[PDB]
Order: C-alpha cells, then sequence, then structure tokens
C-alpha cells in the first residue's frame, strides 16, 4: 500500500547509499531505527509522543517484514534490508508508482 | 522517552488561571525603584558623550 | 463620571492573548540582566550584617 511503499522508497534510498559506501557485496545494509524517526516524521507528521510514533513505525516495519523487505530489530534496534526491496524498488517500478503517484496528485488537485 | 511534558499551550494556560484570583500585582513601589534603574542604565549605556 | 473604563477582568484577558500568538514574545534579552540587577540590589539590601 501507499504509506507502506512511502518507507519502502526511504528504505530503498538507504540501502543504494550503504551499497555504494560499501560495493554491492552481501547484506551488511545495516540501519538504526531511530534515523527513521525523523524522515518519516515529516510525512506522517507528529502525533507528539515519541513512543506513539515509534508503535506506528515498527508496525510497519512488521507489515514490510511479512512481505520479507526486512528483518525485524535485533538486539540493538538495527535491521538489515534484505536486498529483494532492489528488484521492488528497481528504476522501472519507481517510475511506474511514481507516474501513478502524479496521477494521484492530479486527480486530487 | 516516556517521560511526559507539558506543552506551551498548557504553561499559557495555567499561568492564566492561578495568577486569576490572586493575580499577584505587579503596581507595586518595588517595581517602580526597578524601572527607575533601569532608565538610570539605559540611558548612561546610550549617552555616547564622554 | 460618564466616561467608561475597562474592568480589571479586561486587563487580564487582552494580555492574556497577546502573549498567546505567536507574534515576538512578550518579554525579550535585557529581562535576564534585569533579573540580575534587581537581584544583586535585593540580596544587598536584604542582608541585615553590616
Amino acid at each position: 500500500n501507499l504509506e507502506q511503499s512511502l518507507l519502502v522508497a526511504i528504505l530503498r534510498q538507504h540501502f543504494v547509499a550503504w551499497e555504494q559506501e560499501s560495493g554491492t557485496g552481501a547484506s551488511q545494509a545495516q540501519i538504526a531505527i531511530d534515523d527513521l524517526l525523523p524522515q518519516l516524521q515529516i510525512y506522517l507528521g507528529d502525533p507528539g509522543s515519541e513512543s506513539k510514533e515509534r508503535t506506528r513505525l515498527l508496525t510497519l516495519l512488521d507489515q514490510l517484514k511479512g512481505h520479507g523487505l526486512v528483518t525485524s530489530p535485533d538486539a540493538h534496534e538495527r535491521i538489515v534490508i534484505r536486498p529483494i526491496i532492489a528488484h521492488l524498488a528497481d528504476p522501472i517500478n519507481l517510475q511506474a508508482l511514481l507516474a501513478w503517484l502524479r496521477e494521484q496528485i492530479a486527480q486530487q488537485t | 522517552d516516556g517521560r511526559i511534558f507539558a506543552t506551551d499551550a498548557l504553561e499559557v494556560a495555567i499561568t492564566f488561571v492561578e495568577s486569576l484570583d490572586n493575580r499577584f500585582m505587579t503596581s507595586t513601589a518595588s517595581r517602580l525603584s526597578t524601572v527607575q534603574r533601569e532608565i538610570e542604565n539605559l540611558e548612561t549605556r546610550l549617552n555616547p558623550n564622554p
């Protein structure tokens, strides 16, 4: 769904960034959850309760791991991005979905 | 981090009512002394002449 | 005296809304130096030791 794809986009961004930093090898693509909170905060907003937003974020992440894209948080609240994302997020899908998103903006406007 | 705090909105709302039945007064001789020293200083600072 | 006036209730209510909106604040930098000097003087006077 939409918001899930939003998170997907954020993840893929981090994925590609680290892939550059480390080469396109195995999945040492690790992120710390706290870093997502700022980024996602801009779009879904801020219900003014850090715990509430963490509940939201983890609910999303969970749902993603249902699609197999992400490991759930470890002891250090870090997760690794499943590489399957990149194929879910190849430029072709990005462009198609982006066109559809522009279409939706047009319909709403 | 689970430590709840008060938004400024609540700060204001409280400051409206706890100083409502007894709004501790400001029209006070000490307040006048305060203003007087305030001017004593502000003038002397704004007076460029040696 | 045939001339209307503002009950104190109005004074408090008005000084409330003004502080409320997010225009720039009631107090400002000098306030700090103000509490500073007044505290100095208040202590010095309050001190009974000659």
